[PDB]
């Protein structure tokens, strides 16, 4: 499932564009 | 059947332009000082500086402190936006936006005093509670329209649109935050900057961008609000981009026919046919089926009940924020950067 991607990626955490 | 209304929105937006272009010509500039504030706690970090909760002494308020470190601001390339961030936050009045109390630097750093919002970042609560229902996703993108509608009247683009950057009130209400990005812009900017699940096309290409990139980060907030997870991501930014570009979305299975029409729209690449960018303009997103149960007068008024309220634990609580390690504040004896820094 792609929520399942989505939670294997490590980018669930806040992100900051610098 | 009645747009006399919008004749009333059309003279909101004129006097609204009006008490811009004041403050935008007459700027105000060290309102206080660093010593009447207590330092109390690290809200958020960056590369050139933090946030921290702060106590105006004297009254005993609560407030939002954010401090740039000057020299890191002039090594990451950041004073052109440092300078636009708060000539624009002084300038500015809406219901959905935080709102700049006070601006001063001395000299190491610079800073910039605003309301603290405890209920902390929508991105908390949105990963924590999995996803958001169609109602509760609408209520929050309703603000932004609304917002985007102000913003967009007087010729600025916020280009910093994701769910970290919109922080929940005692009241439910969004108070959209992190002005860092924000360029007043009539015709195209070229600097490539933001968050790379948010930027549109056009930023990635590298070819000259306006207002409409920020309807296209309102469709990617819009799909991770109802979803769970943005439309476009990967383990690296660069495959990120890839997707962006390609034109191809795939939405979940629970997201209703209106939902994903409007999305369709939204994330449009081609920028001539991205919903708020034709000749209707704000009106295309407005008058869509998906918002068709929005009072858009009672969001604006704050009437409509929303559908989630933070726990309340008091002004100066900080237990919707992540903790950071507390480095103390250094101001140096020389200034730094003063020609750099010297209209702020
Ligand atoms: C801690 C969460 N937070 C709050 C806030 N939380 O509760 N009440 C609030 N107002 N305000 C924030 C602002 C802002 C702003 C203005 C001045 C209004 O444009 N910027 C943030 O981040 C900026 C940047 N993305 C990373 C950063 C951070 C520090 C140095 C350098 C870079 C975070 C913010």
């Amino acid at each position: 499932t792609t929520y399942a991607d989505f939670i294997a990626s490590g980018r669930t955490g806040r992100r900051n564009a610098i | 059947k009645k747009g006399s209304e919008q004749e009333s929105v059309k003279e909101f937006l004129a006097k609204a332009k009006e008490d811009f272009l004041k403050k935008w010509e007459n700027p105000a500039q060290n309102t206080a000082h660093l010593d009447q504030f207590e330092r109390i706690k690290t809200l958020g970090t960056g590369s050139f500086g933090r946030v921290m909760l702060v106590k105006h002494m004297e009254t005993g308020n609560h407030y939002a402190m954010k401090i740039l470190d000057k020299q890191k601001v002039v090594k990451l390339k950041q004073i052109e936006h440092t300078l636009n961030e708060k000539r624009i936050l002084q300038a500015v009045n809406f219901p959905f936006l935080v709102k700049l109390e006070f601006s001063f630097k001395d000299n190491s750093n610079l800073y910039m005093v605003m309301e603290y919002v405890p209920g902390g970042e929508m991105f908390s609560h949105l990963r924590r509670i999995g996803r958001f229902s169609e109602p509760h996703a609408r209520f929050y993108a309703a603000q932004i329209v609304l917002t985007f509608e102000y913003l967009h009247s007087l010729d600025l683009i916020y280009r910093d649109l994701k769910p970290e950057n919109l922080l929940i009130d005692q009241q439910g209400y969004i108070q959209v935050t992190d002005f860092g990005f924000a360029k007043r812009v009539k015709g195209r900017t070229w600097t490539l900057c933001g968050t790379p699940e948010y930027l549109a096309p056009e930023i990635i290409l590298s070819k000259g961008y306006n207002k409409a990139v920020d309807w296209w980060a309102l469709g990617v907030l819009i799909y991770e609000m109802a979803a769970g997870y943005p439309p476009f991501f990967a383990d690296q930014p660069i495959q990120i981009y890839e997707k962006i570009v390609s034109g191809k979305v795939r939405f979940p299975s629970h997201f209703s026919s209106d939902l994903k029409d409007l999305l369709r729209n939204l994330l449009q690449v081609d920028l001539t046919k991205r919903f708020g960018n034709l000749k209707n303009g704000v009106n295309d997103i407005k008058n869509h089926k998906w918002f068709a149960t929005t009072d858009w007068i009672a969001i604006y008024q704050r009437k409509v009940e929303a559908p989630f309220i933070p726990k309340f634990k008091g002004p100066g609580d900080t237990s919707n924020f992540d903790d950071y390690e507390e480095e103390e504040i250094r101001v140096s004896i020389n200034e730094k950067c003063g020609k750099e820094f010297s209209e702020f």
